[PDB]
C-alpha cells in the first residue's frame, strides 16, 4: 500500500511556463476562472490531508482481556459460576464461595486489563502535525484579481502568490519571483534559505529552484507560481500519509511478554487437564472435578505478574523523566537497551544546528576556536596584535545584531537577525572580545557596500576609534581567493609586510585544510586609508568606486561549520563500546556529512571509503577492491537507483556508514534495511524529514528543544534538554530493567509451586486441603507485590555497557533456566516448608501425619460432627475446619517466610549478596510491609470471615524458617559455583 | 490442676491478636522509615 | 531431542535425583524432630476442641431426619448408623475385669486413674450397658435418637449449680453428678422422653476424665437416648437438644458446639 510512497517523486519543472499551463488549463496572468476553480475542486477534491482510520479505544481495551492469563482466569471465573449454578439447583448451598470467587476473578481480569492497556499505549498524532503546516488561507489570482481564499479551496492550475512570512499552500511551479528565498528544512532538515526563481536549475525537482513545496515557508521576497499538486498528492503530503500510515508493530519487550505467557499458559493447561482426568479416574464427582480445576487455574496463573512488569517499567520511566528524558510509550523504556543499530540524523541531533566559527588563520598559523555550546574547550590566542585586527573586521564588517531582550541567555544560544555566517562571526567576537555593539559605537560606520553576488565581497569604512588618528579605516570580507587578489601586505604578528609567494602558498595550504574539514572559509582584510588623501569630511561613494579596493592588507582567514553538540562525540563512542552500530542518515550534502562523521566518531581515524583509496593511490575507483574500504558515503541520488538487496550488501559490508542527501522515504528505507538483517534499530532526529524513519524505528527518539512538532509526534521518547548523552543512559537503563525483570519474574513464579503442590497432594493423598484458593490471591495480589516490584531498583551486577546487545532470537526474558530454578528447585523447597507447617498445626491439635492419609472423605463430611483424631478425641464439623483454615493461614505465612530468602536470592543472578549488599531500600521496605500485611491478615478481627484467615500462635511463624535458610544457602552455594567456573554446567543450567 | 484444669482447654487469642497487630503496625512504621530515607 | 543431547539429558537426571532425594531426606528430618517434641498420651494444644461438641447417631442428610412410617426402606438408612454406634456398646465387648470395671449404676463423681502416664497399664474404663437405654430395629414411628458428648482428654464436664434459676427449673436436679440434656423447639408440638444411666437425662460423671486412645483403648463414653413420641405428623419440626454446664458453651457458627440441630418429619 505504502510501497508507492517509499519511492522518489516525478515532476514537471522541466516544462516551459506556457507548456505547464496547457497541462493544467490555466492562465499565467489572469489565473483560473471562479467557475473553473470550483469545477476542479469537485473533480480533484480539497487541498487537505485526511487522517488515517484509527482503532477505537474500546477494541484496544478488550483485546488485552483475552491474552493467555486472562483467558485462563476467565475459564476459572466462569467455572466458579458453573459450580455455583450446579449447587443452587441441587442442594441449596447458602454459602457464597463460588459466586464471590467468580466475582473476584472477573475483577482481577478487568484490572489486569487496565495495566496492559496502559503499557500498550500509542500516542500518535502525525497527520495532525502535518495539517498544521497548511495555512488557513492562500492568495490566488482568479479572473485577473488577487483574493484570499480558504487554502483547502486551492486546486491544481490556479495562480498563487507568496511573500516573506507565509507558508507554501501547495506544491507550486514558480513562474515569477523577486528575491524569493525559501526554508526547505522540511525536506532536507537544513534551514538555510534556498532561492526560488522561474528558471529550471536541476534535473532533480527536490533541488531545482522553480519548484516550491507544501510544508515549507517563504523567508523573504515574493513569488508567483502555478499549483501542480494539492493535498495528499503533494511531495510532503505523501510523506505525511507514509508516516501516519506505517504499521506500528510489536516491541521487543512486548514479544518477550507474550513468549512467557505461552510457556506458563502451556504448563497451566497441561497440569490443568492432566489432573482433571487424573481425578475422574480416582472417582471424583464432576461437582468436585471442576472445583479442583478452578484451584489449579489460580495456582498456575501468576495473577500479579503482568501488573508488576508494568509498574517496574513505569518506575524506570520516572527515573528517566528526572534526567530530561520523556517516555511517551512505556515499552520504549526497554527497546533502547536491546538496540543494536542507531540511525541518526545530523543537523539538530548530532549537531547544534548553528553556524559557528571553528578555525582562524592568521600569523601563518591555524588556530582552533571552541565550538561547544557551554564552551567546554580552551582559548586559542588573545595576545597577537593580528588577532585584534581580524577581530575588528569580524565585528565591523558585519550587519548582524542580537534580538532585543536576550541579555539573560548565553551568547551562543541567543537569536540573531542575520545570515548564518554573520551570526557566527558576531557570536565569536562577542564571546572573546566582549560587547560587539561597543566596537560598532567606537568605530562609526560612514559608508558600506553590502555583499554582492558579483563583487563576492563586503566592505565598510569606519571612523577609527583611536583619538590620535580618528581617521578612516576600510574593512572587507569575502571569498578567500577574491580577498587575496586585493592584498599587497600581510599583518604578521603586528607589523605589515609584502605578500611574497611563500605566504601566498601557506594561505592556499591553510585554505585547503580548512575546506577539507567541511568548513566554510572566509577571507578578511583591511586598509588604513592615507590621511592627507582623505579629510575628516571626505565623502565616500558606495555606488561608484570612490576609494581604492586593491593593494589592501590581508589580515586572516576564518572558517565555520554547524558543529557537533558537546556530548555527542563521547556518546557515540560509548554506544560503539556497547557494540551498537552507529549510522548517519542526513538530508545534508556529503562533504559536510562526512566531516561531522569523523568529528563525532561515526568514521574512526584511518578508515577509508573507496574514493579515499583511489585519491591516495591516484588510481581509478573501479581499480579499488571495495572490501578494502570499511567506511562508505552514499549520496541519495545513487541510493535511488539501488535495489534493497544492494542496500543490504552496503549495510553488511561496512562498519562506518554515512547516508547523505537522503530524502525522508530514503531514511525509512535505510531503517527497514537494518531491520531486515534482524537488528533492533533506534532512530534519533529532530526534523519533519525524520518522521517516517522515527515511526518505523523500533524506538524513535526526538530532540525536545530543537525538534519539530512532527518529529516529536513520531517518536517514542523525547530528549527535553537535547542532551545526547541521554541515549547512553537510556541504553544502560534499558539493559538494567531487562535483567531486573528476570529477577522479578523468577521471584513471582517461584511461589507458584507451593500453591500448586497442595492441590495435587489433596487429590493423590486424600488429606485435608492444605491451602485455599482465596489464600493464593492473598499472596500473588497481596504479599508478593511490593517485593516483586522492588527488584526493579537493583543496581547492575557488572558493567552492562561492556557487553554486546542481546540477541533477541536467542536471549529471552524467560527461558528454560528460569523455570528450572523457580519451579524445579526453589519453589519445590518452598512447597515442603508449606507442608511442614501444615503437618505441625494438625499434629499439635491431635491429628498426627500418619492418620491424615485418606481422611478428607470424613473430614469434609458436613454431617459427621464427631471425627476421631489420633488421640481418640471427637471433633464437630466447624471445629476441625477452624484448624484447617488455621493450616491455610500458616501455609500462607510459610510462603511469606520462604519468600524472604527468595527475595534476597533473586536480588542477584551471579553475584553474592555479600558482594552486592543490601542497599535497595525499596526491597527492605517490601520485606517489612509484606510481613506487616501477613500479620494483619491473620490477627485482624473479622478476617476469619472475609478471607478465612485465623490467628497464628507465635511458634507457628517459625515452622518455615529452616526452609527459608536452606534456600539462602543453596542459592548462595550454587552462585558460588557459577562464579568459580565460567565453564558452563551450573551456568548453562540455572543462570537465568 | 485436677478437676479444676480448665486452663488446659483455653487460649488467649485476644492478647495474641493485640500483640500481632502491634507488631504488624511497628513493622509498617519501620518500613516507612527505611523507604523515606531519600523517597 | 527437545532440549539437549543424551549426555545433557542424563546429567539433568542425575542432578534432580540427588537433589530431590536430599530434599525428601531433609523434609523427613524436620518431621522427625516435630514428632520428637510431642507426647504420646496428650496433644500439645486442646483449645480448638475446648467446648465439647454434641453429636448423635442418626446420620442427618442436612441436620435433618425425614422419613415415612408407612414405608420400610424409608428409615432403614438411619437405622444403619444407629446400629453402628450401639453395636459397640455390646456386653460381649465388655468382658472380664480387664480392661473394664463395674461402676455405680447411679450417676457418681469423677475417677482419677493417676496421670497421663504409661507408669500403669491400660487405665480401666467404666462399663456401659446399652440396656440402660430403655425403649431403644428401632423406632419405625417417632424416632429414638441417641446423643453423645465429644471426647476430650483430661476434660472434666462440670454441671451447673442450683444457685439461681434454670431452664428445667430444679426438676430431678442431681446437681453434684449429672450433665443435663434438655431438647426443645412456642412450637411445643411433641413429647420429649429421655433415657440414660441411672434413668437420668444426663451424662454420669464417673466416665471422666478421658485418658485418650493410647492410655484407654476400648473405653466407652456415656450415651443419652432421646425419644420423640410426638402426637404430630407431616411437618418439619426444628428440635434442638442442648447440654448445660460450666465448661459448656455454644457458637452461632458451630451449630454442633454442645447442641443438636435435628429436623424430624414423620411424613406418613
Ligand atoms: C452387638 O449386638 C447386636 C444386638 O443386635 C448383635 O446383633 C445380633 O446379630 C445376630 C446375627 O446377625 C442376630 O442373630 C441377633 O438377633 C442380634 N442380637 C443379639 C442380641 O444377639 C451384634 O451381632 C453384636 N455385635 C458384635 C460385634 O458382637
Ligand atoms: C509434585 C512433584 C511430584 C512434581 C515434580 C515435577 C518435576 C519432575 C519437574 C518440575 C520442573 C521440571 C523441570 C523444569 C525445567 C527443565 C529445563 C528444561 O530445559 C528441560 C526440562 C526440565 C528439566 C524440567 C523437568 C521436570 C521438572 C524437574
Ligand atoms: C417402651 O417399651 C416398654 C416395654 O419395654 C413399654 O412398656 C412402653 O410402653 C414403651 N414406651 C413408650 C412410650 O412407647
Ligand atoms: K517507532
Ligand atoms: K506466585
Ligand atoms: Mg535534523
Ligand atoms: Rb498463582
Amino acid at each position: 500500500l505504502d510501497e508507492l510512497k517509499k519511492e522518489v517523486s516525478m515532476d514537471d519543472h522541466k516544462l516551459s511556463l506556457d507548456e505547464l499551463h496547457n497541462k493544467y488549463g490555466t492562465d499565467l496572468t489572469r489565473g483560473l476562472t471562479n467557475a473553473r476553480a470550483k469545477e476542479i475542486l469537485a473533480r480533484d477534491g480539497p487541498n487537505s490531508l485526511t487522517p488515517p482510520p484509527t482503532t477505537p479505544e474500546w477494541i484496544k481495551f478488550c483485546r488485552q482481556l483475552f491474552g493467555g492469563f486472562s483467558i485462563l482466569l476467565w475459564i476459572g471465573a466462569i467455572l466458579c459460576f458453573l459450580a455455583y449454578g450446579i449447587q443452587a439447583a441441587t442442594e441449596d448451598e447458602p454459602a457464597n464461595d463460588n459466586l464471590y470467587l467468580g466475582v473476584v476473578l472477573s475483577t482481577v481480569v478487568i484490572v489486569t486489563g487496565c495495566f496492559s492497556y496502559y503499557q500498550e499505549a500509542k500516542s500518535s498524532r502525525i497527520m495532525d502535525s502535518f495539517k498544521n503546516m497548511v495555512p488557513q488561507q492562500a492568495l490566488v489570482i482568479r479572473d485577473g484579481e488577487k483574493s484570499t481564499i480558504n487554502a483547502e479551496f486551492v486546486v491544481a492550475g490556479d495562480l498563487v502568490e507568496v511573500k516573506g512570512g507565509d507558508r507554501i499552500p501547495a506544491d507550486l511551479r514558480i513562474i515569477s519571483a523577486h528575491g524569493c528565498k525559501v526554508d526547505n528544512s522540511s525536506l532536507t532538515g537544513e534551514s538555510e534559505p534556498q532561492t526560488r526563481s522561474p528558471e529550471f536549475s536541476s534535473e532533480n525537482p527536490l533541488e531545482t529552484r522553480n519548484i516550491a513545496f507544501f510544508s515549507t515557508n517563504c523567508v523573504e521576497g515574493t513569488a508567483r507560481g502555478v499549483v501542480v499538486y494539492t493535498g495528499d498528492r503533494t511531495v510532503m503530503g505523501r510523506i505525511a500519509t507514509l508516516a501516519s500510515g506505517l504499521e506500528v508493530g510489536r516491541t521487543p519487550i512486548a514479544i518477550e511478554i507474550e513468549h512467557f505467557i505461552h510457556i506458563i499458559t502451556g504448563v497451566a493447561v497441561f497440569l490443568g487437564v492432566s489432573f482433571f482426568i487424573l481425578s475422574l479416574i480416582l472417582g471424583y464427582s464432576w461437582l468436585e472435578a471442576v472445583i479442583f480445576l478452578i484451584g489449579i487455574i489460580v495456582a498456575n496463573v501468576p495473577e500479579g505478574l503482568l501488573a508488576t512488569v508494568t509498574v517496574c517499567l513505569t518506575l524506570t520511566a520516572k527515573r528517566m523523566a528526572r534526567k530530561n528524558c520523556l517516555v511517551k510509550n512505556l515499552e520504549a523504556v526497554e527497546t533502547l537497551g536491546s538496540t543494536s543499530t542507531i540511525c541518526s540524523d545530523k543537523t539538530g541531533t548530532l549537531t547544534q544546528n548553528r553556524m559557528t566559527v571553528a578555525h582562524m588563520w592568521f600569523d601563518n598559523q591555524i588556530h582552533e576556536a571552541d565550538t561547544t555550546e557551554n564552551q567546554s574547550g580552551a582559548a586559542f590566542d588573545k595576545t597577537s596584535a593580528t588577532w585584534s585586527a581580524l577581530s575588528r573586521i569580524a565585528a565591523l564588517c558585519n550587519r548582524a545584531v542580537f534580538q532585543a531582550g536576550q541579555d539573560n541567555v548565553p551568547i551562543l544560544k541567543r537569536s540573531v537577525a542575520g545570515d548564518a555566517s554573520e551570526s557566527a562571526l558576531l557570536k565569536c567576537i562577542e564571546l572573546c572580545c566582549g560587547s560587539v555593539q561597543g566596537m560598532r559605537d567606537r568605530n562609526p560606520k560612514i559608508v558600506e557596500i553590502p555583499f554582492n553576488s558579483t563583487n563576492k565581497y563586503q566592505l565598510s569604512i569606519h571612523e577609527n576609534e583611536k583619538s590620535s588618528e580618528s581617521r578612516y579605516l576600510l574593512v572587507m570580507k569575502g571569498a578567500p581567493e577574491r580577498i587575496l587578489d586585493r592584498c599587497s601586505t600581510i599583518l604578521l604578528n603586528g607589523a605589515e609586510e609584502p605578500l611574497k609567494e611563500d605566504m601566498k602558498e601557506a594561505f592556499q595550504n591553510a585554505y585547503l585544510e580548512l575546506g577539507g574539514l567541511g568548513e566554510r572559509v572566509l577571507g578578511f582584510c583591511h586598509f588604513a586609508l592615507p590621511e592627507d588623501k582623505y579629510n575628516e569630511g571626505y565623502p565616500f561613494d558606495a555606488d561608484e568606486p570612490n576609494f581604492p579596493t586593491t593593494d589592501l592588507c590581508f589580515v586572516g582567514l576564518m572558517a565555520m561549520i554547524d558543529p557537533p553538540r558537546a556530548a555527542v562525540p563521547d556518546a557515540v563512542g560509548k554506544c560503539r563500546s556497547a557494540g551498537i552500530k552507529v549510522i548517519m542518515v542526513t538530508g545534508d550534502h556529503p562533504i559536510t556529512a562526512k566531516a561531522i562523521a569523523k568529528g563525532v566518531g561515526i568514521i574512526s581515524e584511518g578508515n577509508e571509503t573507496i574514493e579515499d583509496i583511489a585519491a591516495r593511490l591516484n588510481i581509478p575507483i573501479g581499480q579499488v577492491n571495495p572490501r578494502d574500504a570499511k567506511a562508505c558515503v552514499v549520496h541519495g541520488s545513487d541510493l535511488k537507483d539501488l535495489s534493497t538487496e544492494v542496500l543490504d550488501d552496503i549495510l553488511h559490508y561496512h562498519t562506518e556508514i554515512v547516508f547523505a542527501r537522503t530524502s525522508p522515504q530514503q531514511k525509512l528505507i535505510i531503517v527497514e534495511g537494518c531491520q531486515r538483517q534482524g537488528a533492533i534499530v533506534a532512530v534519533t532526529g529532530d526534523g519533519v524529514n525524520d518522521s517516517p524513519a522515527l515511526k518505523k524505528a523500533d524506538i524513535g527518539v526526538a530532540m525536545g528543544i530543537s525538534g519539530s512538532d512532527v518529529s516529536k509526534q513520531a517518536a517514542d521518547m523525547i530528549l527535553l534538554d537535547d542532551n545526547f548523552a541521554s541515549i547512553v543512559t537510556g541504553v544502560e537503563e534499558g539493559r538494567l530493567i531487562f535483567d531486573n525483570l528476570k529477577k522479578s519474574i523468577a521471584y513471582t513464579l517461584t511461589s507458584n509451586i507451593p500453591e500448586i503442590t497442595p492441590f495435587l497432594v489433596f487429590i493423590i493423598g486424600n488429606v485435608p486441603l492444605p491451602l485455599g484458593t482465596v489464600t493464593i490471591l492473598c499472596i500473588d495480589l497481596g504479599t508478593d507485590m511490593v517485593p516483586a516490584i522492588s527488584l526493579a531498583y537493583e543496581q547492575a551486577e557488572s558493567d552492562i555497557m561492556k557487553r554486546q546487545p542481546r540477541n533477541p532470537k536467542t536471549d529471552k526474558l524467560v527461558n528454560e533456566r528460569l523455570i528450572s530454578m523457580a519451579y524445579g528447585q526453589i519453589g519445590m523447597i518452598q512447597a515442603l516448608g508449606g507442608f511442614f507447617s501444615y503437618f505441625v498445626i494438625l499434629a499439635e491439635n491431635g491429628f498426627l501425619p500418619m492418620d491424615l492419609i485418606g481422611k478428607r472423605v470424613r473430614w469434609d463430611d458436613r454431617w459427621i460432627s464427631d471425627v476421631e483424631d489420633s488421640f481418640g478425641q471427637q471433633w464437630t464439623y466447624e471445629q476441625r475446619k477452624i484448624v484447617e483454615f488455621t493450616c491455610h493461614t500458616s501455609f500462607f505465612i510459610s510462603i511469606v517466610v520462604v519468600q524472604w530468602a527468595d527475595l534476597i536470592i533473586c536480588k542477584t543472578r551471579r553475584n553474592s549478596i555479600f558482594q552486592q549488599g543490601m542497599k535497595n531500600k525499596i526491597l527492605i521496605f517490601g520485606l517489612f510491609e509484606e510481613t506487616a500485611l501477613a500479620a494483619f491478615l491473620s490477627y485482624c478481627p473479622g478476617t476469619d470471615v472475609a478471607l478465612r484467615m485465623y490467628p497464628l500462635k507465635p511458634s507457628w511463624w517459625f515452622c518455615a524458617f529452616p526452609y527459608s535458610l536452606i534456600i539462602f544457602l543453596y542459592d548462595e552455594m550454587r552462585r558460588f559455583i557459577i562464579r568459580r567456573s565460567p565453564g558452563g554446567w551450573v551456568e548453562q543450567e540455572t543462570y537465568y | 490442676e485436677g478437676p479444676d484444669n480448665d486452663e488446659r482447654f483455653t487460649y488467649d487469642y485476644y492478647r495474641l491478636r493485640v500483640v500481632g497487630l502491634i507488631v504488624a503496625a511497628v513493622l509498617c512504621v519501620i518500613g516507612i522509615i527505611i523507604l523515606l530515607a531519600g523517597k | 531431542f527437545l532440549g539437549r543431547t543424551g549426555s545433557s539429558w542424563f546429567k539433568i537426571f542425575l542432578f534432580y535425583l540427588i537433589f530431590y532425594g536430599c530434599l525428601a531426606g531433609i523434609f523427613i528430618g524436620t518431621i522427625q524432630v516435630l514428632l520428637l517434641t510431642l507426647s504420646d498420651f496428650e496433644p500439645k494444644y486442646q483449645d480448638r476442641v475446648a467446648p465439647p461438641g454434641l453429636s448423635h447417631a442418626p446420620y442427618a442428610i442436612k441436620t435433618e431426619i425425614s422419613f415415612s412410617i408407612s414405608n420400610p426402606k424409608s428409615y432403614e438408612s438411619f437405622v444403619k448408623s444407629m446400629h453402628k454406634l450401639m453395636d459397640l456398646y455390646n456386653e460381649s465387648s465388655q468382658a472380664g475385669n480387664s480392661p473394664f470395671e463395674d461402676c455405680s449404676d447411679t450417676p457418681a463423681d469423677y475417677i482419677k486413674r493417676g496421670d497421663l502416664d504409661d507408669s500403669q497399664g491400660q487405665k480401666k474404663a467404666c462399663r456401659f450397658s446399652r440396656m440402660w437405654l430403655k425403649n431403644c430395629g428401632y423406632a419405625e414411628g417417632k424416632p429414638c435418637v441417641v446423643a453423645k458428648l465429644n471426647r476430650i482428654i483430661g476434660f472434666y464436664p462440670k454441671p451447673l449449680k442450683n444457685t439461681t434459676d434454670l431452664p428445667e427449673e430444679l426438676q430431678a436436679n442431681y446437681n453434684q453428678y449429672v450433665l443435663p440434656l434438655r431438647c426443645a423447639a412456642r412450637e411445643k408440638i411433641g413429647s420429649i422422653e429421655y433415657f440414660g444411666l441411672g434413668g437420668y437425662a444426663g451424662f454420669p460423671l464417673q466416665y471422666y476424665p478421658y485418658y485418650g486412645k493410647r492410655l484407654q483403648k476400648k473405653y466407652l463414653q456415656p450415651l443419652l437416648a432421646i425419644q420423640f413420641t410426638n402426637l404430630t405428623q407431616n411437618m418439619e419440626l426444628r428440635i434442638e437438644c442442648k447440654v448445660y454446664g460450666e465448661n459448656i458453651d455454644y457458637s452461632e457458627k458451630d451449630r454442633f458446639r454442645g447442641r443438636f440441630e435435628v429436623k424430624i418429619e414423620v411424613k406418613s
